[PDB]
RNA sequence: GGUCAAGAUGGUAAGGGCCCACGGUGGAUGCCUCGGCACCCGAGCCGAUGAAGGACGUGGCUACCUGCGAUAAGCCAGGGG
RNA sequence: ACCGUGAGGGAAAGGUGAAAAGAACCCCGGGAGGGGAGUGAAAUAGAGCCUGAAACCGUGGGCUUACAAGCAGUCACGGCC
RNA sequence: UGAGCUGGGGCUAGGAGUGAAAAGCUAACCGAGCCCGGAGAUAGCUGGUUCUCCCCGAAAUGACUUUAGGGUCAGCCUCAG
RNA sequence: GGGGGAUGACCCCAGGCGGUAGGGGAGCGUUCCCGAUGCCGAUGAAGGCCGACCCGCGAGGGCGGCUGGAGGUAAGGGAAGUGCGAAUGCCGGCAUGAGUAACGAUAAAGAGGGUGAGAAUCCCUCUCGCCGUAAGCCCAAGGGUUCCUACGCAAUGGUCGUCAGCGUAGGGUUAGGCGGGACCUAAGGUGAAGCCGAAAGGCGUAGCCGAAGGGCAGCCGGUUAAUAUUCCGGCCCUUCCC
RNA sequence: AGGGACCCGGUGAAAUUGAACUGGCCGUGAAGAUGCGGCCUACCCGUGGCAGGACGAAAAGACCCCGUGGAGCUUUACUGC
RNA sequence: GACCACCCGGUGGAUGGGCCGGGGGUGUAAGCGCCGCGAGGCGUUGAGCCGACCGGUCCCAAUCGUCCGAGGUCUUGACC
């Protein structure tokens, strides 16, 4: 079986957090944890939460044994945009968009004997 | 270019850089343990070592000297009487800088440990 | 630098106030238009009682 | 806005290739001396992990 | 078993391109509507007995709307049901 | 609403489902969010809710590419799927 | 210390005011303010003008033209008889 | 075009068929009407997504699967807000530059402890620096709950926030003497009398309105988380009526 | 010397943008070519820098002319008041 | 040396910091003693303080560690 957790409307830029997600793809849960703890990014925190919430769905909802699950799949999609006004010189007003991500960690049991 | 010229500038001018070290010395020689930025540490070793090694000399000059950088009448006392001894047979290396594996956040700075040896 | 808007409540009612509008026939129409557009305020709200 | 400015929108193929160097390098990690977990080298291993040095305790 | 000079050819993608599958975003298309538009009837003034339009209030708890006016989500009487 | 001292200007914004039956409880989480359970004919109808196109952004797969040069296609042969 | 500067209260305005005079100033663009209206002013000028197939297929000359990058008539294209 | 008399639509036959401005002729599709009290539709309408299939020169029409969940509408005629790629077009959405410039005065920071899921950024302590005719304090404008406290962190804060001038809630503004009005008059405004003007209206004596000017009786302390010349305490005055 | 520029963590715009797989010479072409010819050169992708070219961006040339366009000003231009 | 890269070390080690010595700069420290009413002067005193340059010394710090990385396509040609 495979299990997944999704953090949605997370107030962070996709392109930013996608960077650490790609860092755990295909790895054991044991390793992945050790990676996020010392990855120096704001995205670590969030991805950590999603991952741990995914495991906590495998063992308690799908029977998967924590010692055998890897990061089968992981991705982050673009949530809706927070458009905000940025006042500029000569009365301009730009619009910066505070971006938003949909983090999706998806776990599976390693095919170990 | 600017080779050699030993002595970090820590995005500070002269006076700030001085009172940086001094205020870091007091802070050390009061708790004997300090957590700072890795570079603010490396540079803080020699500044204190010199101060201690001077309080090993005991003379009031050495005292009157040190007072320039610590300005406080005690602590100097605590330096000369409670700390300066412990290094009598120890020549150099009065200080230790250990690196913490945890970084700050919203800053990301690597931190380090500064304590008094032995 | 000193800008165009220098608020002064006495001036505001002395100038665009309800009683000011009612004097001039020009003003009586301003009310008439605003009242017919269905404006919620016929006249700049001013205060400091 | 003023003097210089880009002349053509950059292709998806061309921004994506600019980013061909943006990947992260996973952290460098060794197993601690005696405490259980994994820690970065030359550092005070967060679960007290030093002998002749102090540790600020987890203990 | 190998070595060896000449020569001839594979795999490999940091990344990119085309295709396929599945999503994210976004809110077009379709269907819906009791809002609008048009013509045709009907109907046609209100006000010092203080209009029109408001301000402020008003509920056991009430931000706004609606209703009402210190008798304040309402009072009295007739008719309907 | 907002813009304007003022006269005046002047928007955007409709749709779950037959019925709230609007998701008790449990797990991760500070919350948000999700995973189960449950409701339902349908939950990528779960309330940023009918349909959900395109641009746009991702994940996975087939072919391909690091001695080539171009309005990116076309006509040939050939490999691989 | 002056033809000084300054608060508060007032008056003067659109062919009008004010101006130790620059056509300066009259709400961040004044050789004639702003709003709304006449109004869909007018524009011999620039731009744009959206499905398919089938047949024919021009002119950039002449004369007049406050006409010359616009027109009226003739010329040359087309359709019906 | 000529025969084929087939008058049909059908055959052989021979010719023409580059094309802008333009002329002409055929059709496709979109919305609505009659056809409709009909027919298609939950055994699934319209719309969507695929298709290497079928018919049409083409515009298109079919058919098949997936989606979708309540409409659709033939033959054949009728009427139009009837086909977009461009108008520095209009509205909206999303890209590019780009993880780039920037994060708003060069007065300046360091450590320890505390809270907290989370702290360079909140609280406390010590050290250091900056204003000090201010970058301190008190009035007036203007603003209108921003004040005090409890609970909070989605957004606002150019980062972070456990904090806040932010969100929810509760509280808080006390006067015969302070300011203004039941006083005065100034420019100016208004305006019985009066004068003028097609109407609207314009003037105008007195009077009236009009103030940061004239006139008028409160000083010092104390208390609240938040008010005080306002409450409290002590000393001191004003006007009106009898 | 300090504040930026560089590196790391956090936040994250802008004009511009037909699409791009965007080299040099000598020619050629609407007369000043990355894009056509011939030759030369050149593995793929970046980072910090310079400003010769993309007739680089910006502003539907303010000069010039055209329009039987407009406006301010003048006078023994015309005609009014 | 912008980042990267390059170079030297990583305990079997003198890599940096410290400490010591030398160089070098400053030019006679504090304290005490003497003279002067005093400002000061003299002696101790080339004292004292001291960034980089030349070295020394394990006192402090490069501990402990994990990860990647060949087994060699084919033909021919000569020799085993
Ligand atoms: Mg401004
Ligand atoms: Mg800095
Ligand atoms: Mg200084
Ligand atoms: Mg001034
Ligand atoms: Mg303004
Ligand atoms: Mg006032
Ligand atoms: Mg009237
Ligand atoms: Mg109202
Ligand atoms: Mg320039
Ligand atoms: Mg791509
Ligand atoms: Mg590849
Ligand atoms: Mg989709
Ligand atoms: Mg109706
Ligand atoms: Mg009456
Ligand atoms: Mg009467
Ligand atoms: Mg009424
Ligand atoms: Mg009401
Ligand atoms: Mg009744
Ligand atoms: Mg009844
Ligand atoms: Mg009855
Ligand atoms: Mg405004
Ligand atoms: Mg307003
Ligand atoms: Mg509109
Ligand atoms: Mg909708
Ligand atoms: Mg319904
Ligand atoms: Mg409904
Ligand atoms: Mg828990
Ligand atoms: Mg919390
Ligand atoms: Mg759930
Ligand atoms: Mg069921
Ligand atoms: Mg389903
Ligand atoms: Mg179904
Ligand atoms: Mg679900
Ligand atoms: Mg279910
Ligand atoms: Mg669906
Ligand atoms: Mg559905
Ligand atoms: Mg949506
Ligand atoms: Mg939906
Ligand atoms: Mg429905
Ligand atoms: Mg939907
Ligand atoms: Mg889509
Ligand atoms: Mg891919
Ligand atoms: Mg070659
Ligand atoms: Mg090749
Ligand atoms: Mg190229
Ligand atoms: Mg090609
Ligand atoms: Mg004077
Ligand atoms: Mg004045
Ligand atoms: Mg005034
Ligand atoms: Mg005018
Ligand atoms: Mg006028
Ligand atoms: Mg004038
Ligand atoms: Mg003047
Ligand atoms: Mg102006
Ligand atoms: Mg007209
Ligand atoms: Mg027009
Ligand atoms: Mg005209
Ligand atoms: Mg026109
Ligand atoms: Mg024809
Ligand atoms: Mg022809
Ligand atoms: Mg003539
Ligand atoms: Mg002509
Ligand atoms: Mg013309
Ligand atoms: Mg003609
Ligand atoms: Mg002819
Ligand atoms: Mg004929
Ligand atoms: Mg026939
Ligand atoms: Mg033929
Ligand atoms: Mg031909
Ligand atoms: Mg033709
Ligand atoms: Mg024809
Ligand atoms: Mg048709
Ligand atoms: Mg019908
Ligand atoms: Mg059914
Ligand atoms: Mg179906
Ligand atoms: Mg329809
Ligand atoms: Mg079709
Ligand atoms: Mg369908
Ligand atoms: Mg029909
Ligand atoms: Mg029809
Ligand atoms: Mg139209
Ligand atoms: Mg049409
Ligand atoms: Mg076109
Ligand atoms: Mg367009
Ligand atoms: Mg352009
Ligand atoms: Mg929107
Ligand atoms: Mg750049
Ligand atoms: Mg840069
Ligand atoms: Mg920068
Ligand atoms: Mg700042
Ligand atoms: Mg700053
Ligand atoms: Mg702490
Ligand atoms: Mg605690
Ligand atoms: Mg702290
Ligand atoms: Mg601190
Ligand atoms: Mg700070
Ligand atoms: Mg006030
Ligand atoms: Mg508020
Ligand atoms: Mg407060
Ligand atoms: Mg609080
Ligand atoms: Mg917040
Ligand atoms: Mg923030
Ligand atoms: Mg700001
Ligand atoms: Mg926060
Ligand atoms: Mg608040
Ligand atoms: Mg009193
Ligand atoms: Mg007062
Ligand atoms: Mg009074
Ligand atoms: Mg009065
Ligand atoms: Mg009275
Ligand atoms: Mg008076
Ligand atoms: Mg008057
Ligand atoms: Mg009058
Ligand atoms: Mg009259
Ligand atoms: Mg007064
Ligand atoms: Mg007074
Ligand atoms: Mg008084
Ligand atoms: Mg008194
Ligand atoms: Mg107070
Ligand atoms: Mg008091
Ligand atoms: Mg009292
Ligand atoms: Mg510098
Ligand atoms: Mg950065
Ligand atoms: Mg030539
Ligand atoms: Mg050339
Ligand atoms: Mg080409
Ligand atoms: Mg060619
Ligand atoms: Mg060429
Ligand atoms: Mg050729
Ligand atoms: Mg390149
Ligand atoms: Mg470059
Ligand atoms: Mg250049
Ligand atoms: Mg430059
Ligand atoms: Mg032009
Ligand atoms: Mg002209
Ligand atoms: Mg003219
Ligand atoms: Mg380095
Ligand atoms: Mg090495
Ligand atoms: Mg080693
Ligand atoms: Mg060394
Ligand atoms: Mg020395
Ligand atoms: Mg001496
Ligand atoms: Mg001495
Ligand atoms: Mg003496």
């Amino acid at each position: 079986m495979e299990a997944k957790a999704i953090a949605r409307y997370v107030r962070i830029s996709p392109r930013k957090v996608r960077l650490v997600v790609d860092l755990i793809r295909g790895k054991s849960l044991e390793e992945a944890r050790n990676i996020l703890r010392y990855t120096n990014k704001r995205g670590a925190y969030f991805v950590a939460k999603v991952l741990e919430s995914a495991a906590a769905n495998a063992v308690n909802n799908h029977d998967m044994l924590e010692d055998r699950l890897y990061v089968k799949a992981a991705y982050v999609d673009e949530g809706p945009a927070l458009k905000r006004v940025l006042p500029r010189a000569r009365g301009r007003a730009d619009i910066i968009k505070k971006r938003t991500s949909h983090i999706t960690v998806i776990l599976g049991e390693k095919h170990g004997k | 270019m600017r080779h050699l010229k030993s002595g970090r500038k820590l995005n500070r001018h002269s006076s700030h850089r001085l009172a940086l070290y001094r205020n870091q010395a007091k802070s050390l020689l009061t708790h004997g343990r300090i957590t700072t930025t890795v570079p603010k540490a490396k540079e803080l070793r020699g500044f204190v070592d010199h101060l201690i090694h001077l309080a090993k000399r005991g003379d009031l000059h050495a005292r009157r000297l040190v007072l320039r950088d610590l300005q406080d009448v005690k602590l100097v006392r605590k330096l000369f009487d409670e700390i300066a001894p412990r290094y009598r047979d120890r020549q150099g290396g009065y200080t230790r800088v250990l690196k913490l594996a945890e970084r700050r956040r919203g800053d990301g700075a690597p931190l380090a440990l500064v304590e008094l040896v032995e | 630098m000193k800008r165009t808007w220098q608020p002064n409540r006495r001036k505001r009612a002395k100038t665009h106030g309800f009683r000011a509008r009612m004097r001039t026939p020009g003003g009586r129409k301003v009310l008439k238009r605003r009242r017919q557009k269905g404006r919620w305020r016929l006249t700049p709200a001013v205060r400091k009682r | 806005a003023k003097h210089p400015v880009p002349k053509k929108k950059t292709s998806k193929a061309r921004r994506d290739a600019r980013r061909s160097h943006h990947a992260l390098t996973p952290p460098t990690l060794v197993p601690c001396p005696e405490c259980k977990a994994m820690k970065p080298p030359h550092t005070v291993c967060p679960e007290c992990g030093y002998y002749a040095g102090r540790k600020v305790l987890e203990v």
